[PDB]
């Protein structure tokens, strides 16, 4: 069964930063990457980029270059989002979902699936 | 009595000797949509 | 494709089918069996090291399609000129089977000394039509 | 201002098929796999249709994607109940080297349609010598739950300091929302007119304040 | 281009329009619109370092002139071909009206059965020649 469970709930004063976690199960997890989406309070979707578990290899969206880096770990099949200089804009509900790409340029060939909670 | 020989013509094609004429049409063309990659059907894919 | 008869009888109306059998399909496959090699990256390359090499294969190309390209613009523009010219055989065909009983209009008609009904025209629509039947000069 | 264009709402009886379009633009839809999401509240999106035509296995073919040039649309037939959610399309988009987002529409199937009904308070005199200034725009009893709203200092378009609850079900399973305009004293003192515009299914419903009338 | 009548009325001439206007200048034009990408130096080159890329530069240059410049002589030879070929359009218009009063020499002539004169002539170059007026089975 496909899995995905993130770190807990934070709070943050605005200007410090956060690390949210993404840990993989029944999949293989180097063959696949992990994108990031995030829902102001009674919004829409905004996509933040996507990171390859085969390579590390990253694209952020042009909003996010500076303020966001990606990560992830092959041992513990867990990827990381670290989001920094935090203003209010940034409350929002953070998903992770795997996403089908994991090599080659990262331009929407391909999709992401299943989504955390 | 007279025997003779026997349309709306919307289609335009291009041709050397002819110019442009207005004809319908068989299209040879397509614009192909970006799609992720595949294993090619005859050959081995690495 | 087909011939049409006038008169007091009305107005009868047929059709030729090898006219209509013969009517592109080949040349769409003549232009379909066009084969062409692939253009893929050349092995030795190497993004880092060699770009000049490498923009020069960019260039090789660019160039290849839009040569090939030219060429079968031509093949269909040729084919095209082809289909269009093409459409006055049936005329020929059915001044064939008169004898000098009828002139040539010019018109792609004839002016037939006798009466043509439906099935009087459907028999030279078959192409068994040769009158004695009416009884003018045969060819 | 989202990329793709989703009307807010998109509602029929049930049983009938009602379609949800999304509009875009060359460098998305035009030359882009679509996608489609559904997302019942406080939940995780799930996907729904998949490279503009295709269903994941659970997705019924009550679900279907349609596509032509730069606009995508769902349709959904043999409309039920449970279909009630939230519907988003993405594609990704050649010029903000990105995924986009529409805006997302709420599907409403058990009440007739209902217009909503606005108030609009001025700052009180407590307020304002307090230095502050908030005007109130409460908007109730609209049915299916959705609506936009829009402020004008007296005939052009405001959007700062604008904060709109989302819509919360009421005591009749009707709807209601809340929307404030937050003012200095000094931007309050300078226009002769306010006012709160609320759209709903298509029409709008105005309520305009002046600062010198009491 | 135009039509001529003899007898003993004169010799008359006249000129049809339709077909001077359709007379070339279109063909001209599209030639005219063949657009072709530029060929420059290319730019990591480096003329001292790299020769050898650079000789294949030069290589990959000619050919494309030499290429591109036998598809254009082929676009020309094939419009003359049309232009030359073309130019017996006029004896189907004339044959149009007449009425099979006239016999179709083959010369590119007729004889009528009456005489035309300037007046009359310039009636057919305009089009609106149709005899009842000379009394003669009428198309």
């Amino acid at each position: 069964q496909v899995q995905l469970v993130q770190s807990g709930a934070e709070v943050k004063k605005p200007g410090a930063s956060v690390r949210v976690s993404c840990r993989a199960s029944g999949y293989i997890f180097t063959e696949s990457g992990i994108t990031w989406v995030r829902q102001a309070p009674g919004q829409g979707l905004e996509w933040m980029g996507w990171i390859s578990g085969y390579s590390g290899d990253t694209k952020y969206a042009q909003k996010l270059q500076g303020r966001v880096t990606m990560t992830k770990d092959t041992s513990t099949t867990t990827a990381y989002m670290e989001l920094r200089s935090l203003r209010y804009d940034d409350t929002a509900v953070y998903y992770c979902a795997r996403d089908v790409q994991y090599s080659g340029s990262y331009l929407g060939a391909y999709y992401f699936d299943y989504w955390s909670p | 009595d007279r025997i003779c020989t026997g349309s709306n013509s919307p289609h335009v094609v291009k041709t050397a000797t002819q110019g442009e004429v207005n004809v319908g049409v068989i299209p040879l063309t397509t614009t192909p949509t970006k799609s992720h990659f595949a294993n090619l059907k005859g050959t081995e894919t690495r | 494709h087909g011939y049409t008869s006038h008169g007091a009888h009305g107005v009868a109306v047929a059709a030729d089918l090898k006219s209509t059998q013969e009517a592109i399909t080949k040349n769409l496959n003549s232009l379909s069996e066009l084969e062409v090699k692939n253009l893929q990256r050349l092995s030795g390359a190497m993004d880092e090291l060699h770009n000049e090499i490498l923009e020069l294969d960019e260039k090789v190309d660019d160039l290849r399609a839009d040569t090939i390209s030219s060429q079968i613009e031509l093949a269909v523009l040729l084919s095209n000129e082809g289909i269009i010219n093409s459409e006055l055989a049936l005329e020929r065909k059915l001044k064939k089977m008169l004898g000098p009983s009828a002139v040539e209009i010019g018109n792609g008609c004839f002016e037939t000394k006798h009466k043509c009904n439906q099935t009087c025209l459907d028999r030279i629509a078959a192409g068994t039509f040769d009158a004695g039947e009416f009884s003018l000069p045969t060819f | 201002q989202s990329v793709l264009t989703q009307p807010p709402s998109a509602s029929g009886t049930p049983g009938q098929r009602v379609t949800i379009s999304c509009s875009g633009s060359s460098s998305n839809i035009g030359t882009n796999y679509v996608y489609w999401y559904q997302q019942f509240p406080g939940t995780a999106p799930k996907l729904l249709i998949y490279r503009s035509y295709q269903r994941p296995s659970g997705v019924p073919d009550r679900f279907s994607g349609s596509k032509s040039g730069s606009s995508a649309s769902l349709a959904i037939s043999g409309l039920q109940s449970e279909d009630e959610a939230d519907y988003y399309c993405a594609t990704w988009d050649d010029s903000l080297n990105g995924w986009v987002f529409g805006g997302g529409t709420k599907l409403t199937v058990r009440q007739p349609k209902a217009a909503p009904s606005v108030t609009l308070f001025p700052p009180s005199s407590e307020e304002l010598q307090a230095n502050k200034a908030t005007l109130v725009c409460l908007i109730s009893d609209f049915y299916p739950g959705a609506v936009t709203v829009a402020w004008k200092a007296d005939s052009s378009p405001v959007k700062a300091g604008v904060e709109t609850t989302t819509p919360s079900k009421q005591s009749n399973n009707k709807y209601a929302a809340s929307s404030y305009l937050s003012l200095t004293p000094e931007q309050w003192k300078s226009h002769r007119s306010y006012s709160c515009q609320v759209t709903h299914e298509g029409s709008t419903v105005e309520k305009t304040v002046a600062p010198t009338e009491c």
